């Protein structure tokens, strides 16, 4: 209740105090109050709505006070209702705008604050103490109201303004009657417009024209009335002057029209001109009045052709002169047609060209105030609906500009209720049901659709409402006529000369000039023109020289030299002794000093580009600049803001702006909800300050804002009200802050193509060329830099003399030429000179910054040797690093254009040669770490061998961190990346290098965070100036994956704009503190990988500006001896005595690499990348297995060598004969190497090392280890895993290499492979093994990344806090999102989730992490320690690894990329199954059951038996049958030969192990029963032929039983792959499997119909009675896989075969009975608790009834059936086997269970038809043989029994 | 499609109330229209050549001619009104709402040169068989008065097209096009048969 009385906080509050209110609504606020006193004066402490409800008797208080507050906030609602209500102008107003103006209706002054909103053409009230005199129009003339209106508070708001529409129109009205009575009689209209509103004088002007007229129109006259016209306009012509704006636009509206009267009169002199009747004046528009009427209203008339309207006189002051034109005349008549008809518009055409500036001028011509509705917008129709009310109760005209560019509802919404606009105005019902709701209508309101050349010129309108509307075919606007009618009337003596130009230098330049998108010369083009020559004229324009100087002032600055000349032409052909001179000295004096201040060489097109700008700055309030920053773009900005605070004396007081930076409200502002109030964003606080204390105390500082962005819709359109024109703020706030004409804005960018040219061409527009900026300029500057430097240590005295002596470099450098081969060079993103330049430089002095020290205490020869030295080889650097070594090589041959050292020959280059601070210097000779590594730290990171290059790239990275800049590399992860930078980063602490984590999803804030927790600020003068936490370390921040982030909508490198403000502006204004923030020691460098790469952004290239950059590749074989080798040395330091292996051991692994990776083509297979870190991984695998031994032996070196290496290799790899090629690879190169040793058994076989032994170096035969492993698993796998596939070899394999990977640290893995095909079982097994918890999710589509987070922090703390060992395995069917996927990204990253632990759960950390060290005895309250062993904790238990297979949408590298992940994670493709190790399943499958009964022998016969195992028993028969069978069956990719699951034969013989003995047993029962029939009958004796027929089905059985094998195997197709396998793959065995599974010898049947053979006939004729569709062969089958199948037979039913089946099947039987517990799905299981038959009932699909995690609980759930029963899968038989009886074909099934499915088929097609088709006539006669014959069948099944 | 008679005079029933009208002369012209109304509408059965578009012709707009007609129509039987000029705006702005190309304003134009007049009794088209006096006599009551007695005055193989001011060269034109259109119609049937 409380926040209705917060409502009423305000509301109650005032209207309980202002009794004014209606004495009902009055006392209620009262009766309120007998309780509300204590709603407010108790919760006056009570306050909230908690406390409000705690009130002392809040029992009554709230009752009785609520009670009166719904019946008062309801009443009040319809209070103000009652109020719109009796005052309709009121619905254009809210209901709070109307509380303020009840709250205030005594104060009529106060409710004017919405006066716009009560009315029409009105400025202000012209009104003193309480009483109205006048009213003021928009226009600015005023109405002087006749009588004075008091606004004492007793009239009401309501009456109130009801009186003032009166008095409006009533001094309208009379004081028009005054002055029409002195004009008809030829009075001066002077007289009467100073005295009174121009439009109706107007009126009156053409009604004594209309009138003097009809004489010519007698044909008596002619010239008189043409003469008398032009004689009244020769007057005006002199009076139109200046000296009063206003009048003189009255003026101007007077003319056009005497105008028409004019021409019109004009032929009706120089024409036969039938008389009135002659459309020459029959046509036209005229005007008759009179003062005779009983309604003011009606006193003057307009008519044209047979037309006549009233004039409805709502005052209107003089608001358009449109120039007319016989189109746009022509036009009005037709929109009077349509009024006859009452229908509404279709006004086709553009604005600016007419249709919204026609369509209100017509309006106001007919007298009347239309609200011209902005149809194409996110608009809440119901407003307009309330606006409607009001409109239709006043009888106001609407336009809908772009009407039908609708969404649908509201479309929809309004085309119901303009229906019934249309109807009731049709029908002229006075209360038409408006949103249901009987309106009054005043009929004077009127629907005037508009729309621009209409979507492919569509009748968007639906038909429903196209048939109330007339069509408004618009083609054109008579431009010329337009343009010289209005320089007449502009005073210009040239007009029609210049008007006649005017066309023709648009038509020329339009036709011959090039495609410049971003110009338009349409009607609004021309308008500018001269508005920018009315003007001009003033300024002494000298005639059509004004003209053309407008047009050298307006476009041709937006124009580029595509035209040039061109347009030269095609205006100078026009006028060819064309423009003024430009004599702008003071400004341009200014300028040219603000240039020579700068430094900038003062170009001339600079300034003559600038001196275009000055043009805008003057005429423009805002002008956008397309082109450079650092270039022009912003060297003219920096000069302007200098020479106008010169020139105008007025500090340009700029505040610039980086757009996208921030956001709308950091700019503008926001609020508070709980004590509310409004927040002062940056831009209101800059434009509030400006008139509080900018101009508030600098009266005229020239003030700016700067916009620095691209062009998108989204980003420009908040700035309109200020940026476009009108140069005040008007916040929705009602913020309203006129903003000084000093004030401009000023925007930059690049491209502005992003949008329409009706909005791109409203402002001032430079097309820049970067040319502006010379070389010659840009070196002038570089130079002035020098006196810039640089440390506070350098004075720059030795800089001075050093200056002086480089300078001579600059005299014509042969630079001018090795810029050009620079940019010759091979490299990725785009290479310019002021970067060139800007790299070269801040090297150098930071190179002169060592020479204040190193140098300055040197002489000056030191200095130059040095520099020169030095110099020379940075800016080799600075030109050559950033691209690949081999182009740089090509680089420095440059050297032989300097004719010093003219040589490209240098063989130990500058760049060879490293200078010393003693000014000696040397060819940079190898200091690679010989004796180096040698034991025990072998494995730790920071031992990479650093090289020469390496560290040549830490002498310049040095200088470079001197520098203070923020290089970028270019390369990958596992090419150096980490180790370099590391290698970098651990030479020096006193830089703070901070590694920040490029996740698609990271974000600035996350960066903020960081920088939160290690930093501070400090204020040396009032600036705000970042610190790191602690002072002296330079925080060297550190960017890594740059190109890897995301891109916003329209492509935006959001986080690198970011990057830039931290960069490029130095800072951040804090948004929060209203402060800009620089920075003290805080550094940034960052990296990335080549751009041209899958996922990577194409990176802004006025980002890279500013910035260094080094390419990063692979290392060669000779150095990857040098270091890996050495990782190799330290590895033989613990065996002597086979040491030796030293270098071979090191160098065949280099080889072989070379080769693998040139063997191995991503081209063969995406993920077939290679690395250098894979000989750190033997590295790393050989160390720790030296580690376990007592000598190493070379056989046993390269045993496990070897057995490693394609460890490391080929168990990434896919292709098996490739793989092999690459054994060959491995093979031959350590052949070169060691081959003295057992190569044949090393890389033969694939035999593994002892685990479950200890390793000691010794091979355990996989036999062996398999045999151990025969005993381990049967006690890991508890009774738990519930699979039964066979060890393979390669089995074991798997085993020891995952353990092998869990007992490593930072256990970091990918496993690609088939699903669940003991890759995932696997896993699982292990975890039994080794005994870790295992992390393991279980996502239904309910959950979220938040969800995620939590069980992050969990398993965070459960490593660390909880202290526990496990194992988090990554599930990829639950993969939710990106983001889910980037937290866990960063993880591995930096082993961390940077401030993922923050805030309380930091703090929760610091409490219970310290209560721990208190337990451990650790005195680490210092929580950097602290923190720093909770994730070394985390980092030894936590070891994440994921699991993949490939049949979905995971990006085709198996990860979504992560060039990081690449070279960190550990990957073994396991794939699919071997066809031999699968025959060893089936031989362990059929080795349980007796296959081998001895009347078989080895029976198939038809065909395929190629290379199979001799063939002597049925064991050896059926398991190589099955081979062919399965093996083509399949083959040819249908559905996919090259990957296939195998459990579709597999569990194909397991239904065949259990009927050989099934069917046995149906055998040898029978056997039992034909003895039986012998027992008696054999001395029975009478008969033979029984006897005889008993022996003879033993005969037909000995044969067939076999013959019958052979035909079984086939049946099981139809289980097996049949399915769902189509022809190109089914069809591979299909009836070839008849054909071939053969040669083992005993009989094909020719006939396999196993529908009869594998099933007695009557279950599927109970089927068919059940409404079973026996079309299809495996159609009709589903019944008997609805009664046999295991994997779910997925009753796919869009054709809902299986309802009618079910429900037949069902018949008299119940629903289901038996197991009978809901779970988890009370939603299916309370559907069927009845007793019988069902299945998931009828089209039920799964999403609706079942949730995701019911697939395993489905298999088996512990939590549903109990193990005294040993079941885990719930009772729900066959029955009642809840079969999913879903319509949906794409149900969701993973890419696990796709395999683990049955999915059905039931619905018909086109095979049948043609039986049908017989059938139907083969039967319409026949059917009489097939009734005999099947009558025949049943009577032979009757003497089967009877047998 | 119908004949351009049966548009007529189904048109004069559906217009059965429009002679009521104490204009005599109004219902004169009235019948007027209507024939001038079946013969756009027999122009539109050829767009694009007969006439360049599908315009929406109607007889709301039928109606709305007899309102701008009834405009002028209080001295248009008498030669206080120059129809000729009343022809050129029935046609722009009744009929021309939403027409866009100039040629089909001179299309239009030709055919109200050879239908519209303000006086009565006069020959209009004698090709339909219209030089009558039928004055105070309804477009559907008195249809038969003389309007339905003109005769069938249309050539089987033509419109005639010359009552809608086309060449039978263009009826040629439009043939060849049709048998290329039906034929390569065959083309994709004829793959099969």
């Amino acid at each position: 209740v409380q926040f209705y009385w917060l409502d009423l906080y305000g509301i109650l509050g005032e209207n309980l105090d202002i009794q004014n209110f209606l004495p009902l609504e009055t006392s209620k606020f009262k009766s309120l109050t007998s309780e509300y006193k204590m709603i407010t004066t108790r919760a006056f402490q009570l306050d909230t709505t908690i406390e409000v409800i705690h009130i002392p008797n809040f029992d009554t208080t709230l009752k009785l006070t609520i009670d009166s507050l719904k019946m008062i906030k309801s009443s009040l609602s319809t209070f103000l209702e009652r109020q719109r209500r009796q005052f309709p102008r009121f619905y254009f107003l809210g209901n709070d705008d109307l509380l303020k103006i009840i709250g205030s209706g005594k104060h009529h002054d106060q409710v004017s604050k919405f006066m716009k909103k009560m009315f029409g053409s009105i400025e202000s009230i012209i009104f003193f103490e309480d009483s109205i005199t006048g009213v003021r129009s928009v226009e600015g003339e005023v109405l002087n109201l006749n009588e004075k209106i008091e606004l004492k508070d007793s009239i009401q708001a309501q009456e109130w303004l009801n009186i003032l529409d009166t008095e409006i129109k009533l001094s309208v009205f009379t004081q028009f009657r005054d002055c029409l009575g002195q004009l008809k009689d030829g009075t001066d209209i002077e007289v009467v417009v100073s005295k009174y509103i121009f439009q109706a004088i107007l009126l009156s002007a053409q009604v004594m024209w209309t009138e003097l007229v009809e004489k010519c129109l007698q044909t008596n006259e002619f010239s008189k009335y043409w003469k008398e016209v032009d004689m009244k306009i020769k007057g005006l012509l002199d009076k139109l002057n200046k000296s009063s704006d206003n009048v003189k636009k009255k003026i101007e509206a007077l003319l056009v029209e005497y105008l028409h009267f004019n021409n019109v009169i004009g032929q009706l002199k120089n024409c036969s001109t039938k008389e009135e009747a002659r459309l020459l004046w029959a046509k036209v528009q005229k005007f008759y009045q009179k003062n005779d009427t009983l309604d003011d209203l009606n006193s003057v008339f307009i008519s044209q052709s047979g037309y006549l309207l009233q004039y409805k006189f709502e005052y209107i002051g003089i608001p358009e002169r449109l120039i007319y034109t016989p189109l746009l005349l022509v036009g009005f008549a037709t929109l009077t047609d349509s009024l006859h008809q009452k229908y509404g518009g279709c006004f086709f055409g553009p604005a600016g060209t007419g249709k919204t500036e026609t369509v209100k001028a017509f309006g106001q011509n007919l007298g009347r105030v239309v609200v011209v509705f902005n149809c194409d917008d996110s608009f809440d129709y119901q407003v307009l609906s309330r606006l409607l009310v009001g409109i239709t109760q006043i009888g106001a005209w609407g336009c809908f500009d772009e009407f039908n560019r609708l969404d649908e509802k509201v479309l929809s919404a309004v085309s119901a209720n303009i229906q019934q606009i249309q109807n009731g105005l049709q029908v002229g019902k006075s209360h038409i049901t408006l949103l249901e709701e009987e309106t009054p209508l005043s009929p004077h309101t009127a629907v005037f659709i508009t729309l621009n050349p209409g979507y492919n010129g569509r009748s968007e309108l639906p038909e429903n409402l196209k048939k109330s509307f007339r069509e408004f075919s618009m083609k054109s606007p008579q431009s010329g006529t337009i343009a010289e009618m209005i320089l007449q009337i502009m005073g210009f003596e040239d007009s029609k000369s210049l008007a006649s130009k005017i066309v023709h230098f648009l038509e020329l330049l339009s036709s011959k000039c090039s495609s410049m998108n971003h110009y338009h010369f349409g009607l609004r083009t021309l308008k500018g023109v001269l508005r920018n020559c009315s003007p001009l004229v003033s300024e002494f324009g000298e005639g059509e020289k004004t003209v053309v100087e407008s047009l050298k002032r307006v476009i041709l600055p937006s124009l580029g030299d595509t035209d040039e000349l061109v347009f030269k032409d095609e205006l100078s052909k026009i006028f060819d002794s064309a423009g003024t001179p430009l004599n702008s000295k003071a400004i341009v004096q200014c300028l040219k000093d603000a240039g020579q201040r700068s430094g900038f060489s003062m170009s001339e097109e600079f300034l003559k580009k600038c001196m275009q700008f000055y043009y805008m700055q003057k005429t423009q309030q805002a002008l956008i600049l397309v082109g450079k920053a650092g270039c022009g773009k912003t060297a003219t900005w920096k000069t302007v803001i200098d020479a106008m605070a010169i020139f105008d004396g007025h500090a340009n007081v700029v505040y610039v702006i980086d757009t996208k930076v921030l956001t709308k409200e950091s700019l503008y502002g926001s609020m508070l909800k709980a004590t509310l109030e409004w927040r002062d964003g940056l831009f209101t606080s800059i434009l509030r300050r400006v008139n509080d204390d900018i101009t508030g105390t600098f009266k005229n500082s020239r003030i700016w804002v700067v916009f620095d962005s691209d062009l998108d819709p989204e980003y420009v359109e908040a700035m309109n009200s200020v940026l476009d024109d009108n140069k005040i703020l008007t916040l929705p706030n009602g913020e309203r802050l006129p903003i000084p004409p000093n004030f401009r804005i000023l925007f930059e960018t690049d491209n502005l193509d992003h949008t329409t040219p009706a909005t791109i061409t409203r402002c001032g527009l430079l097309w820049f060329s970067t040319d502006v900026c010379s070389i010659s300029s840009k070196i002038d500057h570089l130079l002035n830099k020098s006196y810039e430097a640089l440390d506070n240590k350098l004075s720059m005295f030795e800089l001075d003399k050093l200056k002086d002596l480089i300078s001579d470099s600059f005299d014509m450098a042969s630079l001018t030429n090795i810029f050009t081969c620079s940019n010759d060079l091979v490299h990725i993103l785009g290479v310019r000179t002021f970067n060139k330049l800007e790299t070269a430089v801040q090297l150098a002095v930071h190179l002169i910054s060592s020479y204040r020290q190193w140098f300055q205490n040197l002489d000056d020869k030191s200095l130059k040797d040095v520099i020169t030295l030095l110099i020379k080889r940075s800016l080799l650097y600075a030109l050559a690093g950033d691209s690949t070594g081999e182009s740089q090589r090509a680089f420095i041959q440059t050297i032989n254009t300097y004719f010093g050292h003219d040589s490209q020959e240098l063989s130990d280059y500058s760049t060879i040669v490293i200078a010393n601070d003693k000014l000696s210097f040397s060819s940079f000779c190898s200091e690679i770490p010989s004796v180096s590594l040698e034991a025990h730290e072998v494995m730790r990171p920071d031992i990479v061998i650093p090289t020469i290059d390496t560290i040549k790239h830490e002498k310049i990275f040095y200088d470079l961190l001197n520098s203070k800049r923020g290089i970028i590399l270019c390369g990958p992860p596992g090419s150096g990346k980490t180790m370099i930078m590391n290698n970098a980063l651990r030479n020096s602490s006193l830089y703070d290098v901070v590694g920040i984590n490029f996740s698609k999803d990271t974000t600035t804030e996350h960066i903020l965070s960081a920088l939160h927790r290690h930093t501070n600020y400090v204020t040396t003068s009032k600036g705000l100036t970042l610190l790191p936490k602690s002072d002296i370390k330079n925080l060297v921040l550190f960017c890594d994956e740059i190109n890897l982030p995301k891109l916003d909508k329209y492509g935006s490198q959001n986080v690198v704009l970011f990057l830039r403000q931290l960069m490029e502006k130095q800072g951040f204004w804090k948004t929060p503190e209203n402060k800009w923030v620089t920075i003290e020691r805080i550094h940034i460098v960052g990296a990335c990988n080549p751009p041209t790469d899958p996922g990577r952004i194409p990176m802004s290239e006025r980002f890279t500006r500013h910035a260094a950059i080094l390419y990063l590749g692979y290392p060669s074989g000779k150095s990857l001896s040098q270091i890996y080798e050495i990782y190799y040395k330290a590895i033989f330091k613990l065996v002597p005595e086979f040491r030796s292996y030293t270098e071979p051991f090191a160098r065949a692994s280099v080889h072989l690499y070379n080769e693998c990776k040139a063997r191995y083509s991503t081209g063969l297979q995406s993920h077939y990348l290679f690395s250098p870190r894979e000989l750190t991984r033997l590295v790393r695998g050989v160390y720790t297995a030296i580690n376990t031994g007592p000598r190493q032996t070379l056989r046993s070196l390269i045993r496990l060598w070897a057995y490693e290496a394609w460890r490391i290799f080929a168990d990434r790899l896919v292709g098996v004969k490739e793989k092999n090629s690459f054994e060959q690879l491995l093979y031959e190169t350590v052949d070169k190497y060691l081959p003295n040793q057992d190569l044949g058994n090393i890389s033969s076989t694939s035999l593994l090392f002892s685990g479950l032994l200890s390793l000691d170096f010794k091979e355990v035969n996989k036999t062996d280890l398999v045999n151990f492993i025969e005993e381990r698993f049967k006690t890991f796998c508890d009774e738990e895993l519930e699979v039964p596939m066979v060890i393979h070899e390669s089995m074991v394999d798997h085993i020891l290499r995952i353990d092998r990977a869990l007992k490593q640290v930072q256990g970091h893995m990918m496993l690609i492979g088939a699903s669940r095909t003991g890759k995932t079982i696997l896993t699982r097994f292990v975890a039994w093994l080794n005994g870790l918890k295992i992390v393991q999710p279980k996502i239904h589509r309910h959950s979220n990344l938040s969800d995620f987070d939590m069980i992050l922090k969990k398993a965070i703390s459960d490593c660390s806090l909880k202290e526990s060992r496990t194992c988090l395995i990554i599930d990829e069917s639950n993969i939710l999102e990106t983001a889910f996927l980037e937290r866990m990204n960063t993880l591995l990253a930096n082993a961390d989730i940077p401030d993922l632990f923050q805030g309380e759960e930091y703090d929760k950390l610091l409490n219970n992490l310290r209560n721990k060290t208190r337990s451990l005895g650790l005195l680490l309250d210092t929580e950097q320690e602290l923190y720093d062993w909770f994730v070394g904790e985390i980092a030894k238990n936590l070891h994440v690894v994921f699991t993949i297979c490939d049949p979905t949408n995971n990006k085709s590298s198996a990860m979504i990329s992560s060039p990081a992940l690449f070279n960190r994670c550990i990957i073994n493709w396991m794939g699919d199954w071997d066809t031999k190790t699968m025959s060893q399943v089936a031989n362990n499958m059929v080795d349980v059951v007796p296959m081998e009964f001895t009347d078989f022998i080895v029976p198939e016969v038809n065909k395929e038996l190629v290379f199979t195992e001799p063939i002597q028993t049925i064991r050896d028969a059926v398991v190589n049958i099955l081979i062919h069978f399965d093996r083509n069956f399949y083959q040819k990719m249908k559905v996919g030969v090259n990957p296939r699951s195998p459990g579709y034969f597999i569990d194909g013989l397991r239904a065949l192990v259990k009927l050989v003995t099934a069917k046995y047993q149906d055998l040898q029962e029978n056997q039992r029963f034909v003895n039986v029939g012998l027992e008696k009958l054999n001395e029975s004796v009478s008969l033979t032929f029984e006897k005889e027929r008993w022996l003879n089905t033993t005969k037909q059985f000995s044969k067939t039983s076999q013959e019958l094998i052979g035909n079984c195997i086939i049946s099981s197709i139809y289980e097996t792959y049949f399915g769902h396998l189509n022809e190109r793959e089914r069809g591979d065995m299909l009836v070839i499997l008849k054909r071939l599974l053969g040669k083992f010898a005993v009989k094909y049947d020719v006939n396999y119909r196993f529908i009869d053979y594998l099933v007695t006939l009557d279950e599927k004729m109970k089927w068919l009675e059940c409404g079973l569709d026996k079309n299809d062969y495996f159609l009709e089958n589903m019944s008997i896989v609805m009664n046999s199948q295991d994997a779910v037979p997925f009753l796919l039913d869009p054709s809902s075969h299986m309802i009618t089946v079910i429900s037949n099947y069902y018949g008299n039987k119940t629903v289901l009975l038996s197991f009978l517990e809901e779970g988890f799905v009370k939603r299916l299981e309370n559907a069927v608790r009845f007793g019988s038959v069902v299945i998931i009932q009828d089209g039920e699909f799964f999403d609706p009834i079942i949730s995701r995690l019911i697939s395993r609980e489905f298999n088996h759930a512990g939590n549903r059936v109990t193990v005294e029963i040993g079941d885990h899968e719930v009772d729900v038989s066959g029955d009642f086997k809840l079969f999913i009886h879903s319509c949906d074909p794409s149900g969701d099934i993973p890419i696990f269970l796709r395999s683990r499915v049955r999915l059905v088929h039931f619905v018909t097609n086109k095979e049948s038809i043609e039986t049908r088709i017989f059938d139907i006539t083969l039967t319409e006669e026949n059917a009489e043989m097939q009734r005999k014959r099947e009558d025949l069948i049943k009577l032979n099944t009757e003497y089967r029994l009877k047998l | 499609i119908p004949g351009i008679l049966d548009t007529v005079k189904d048109l004069w029933g559906s217009q059965f109330f429009t002679g009521k009208i104490s204009g005599v002369w109004s219902v004169y012209c009235t019948f007027l229209l209507s024939w001038f109304h079946a013969l756009i509408t027999a122009r539109t059965r050829l767009v694009p050549h007969g006439f360049s578009k599908k315009y929406y012709f109607n007889d709301c707009d039928f109606q709305f001619a007899s309102v701008y007609l009834e405009n002028v129509l209080a001295t248009n039987s008498t030669n206080n009104i120059p129809w000729a000029q009343v022809r050129d705006h029935i046609a722009t702005i009744v009929y021309g709402g939403k027409i866009d190309e100039e040629k089909d304003l001179e299309v239009v134009a030709k055919l109200c040169a050879h239908v519209f007049c303000g006086s009565d009794n006069l020959q209009i088209v004698p090709g339909v068989r219209i030089p009558q006096p039928l004055l105070q006599q309804s477009e559907e009551e008195e249809r038969a008065r003389l309007t339905a007695i003109l005769s069938n005055t249309i050539e089987p193989a033509d419109s005639l097209s010359s009552w809608l001011q086309l060449p039978r060269e263009s009826i040629l034109d439009y043939e060849r096009l049709q048998a290329k259109e039906v034929a390569s119609s065959t083309e994709q049937l004829l793959q099969e048969m």
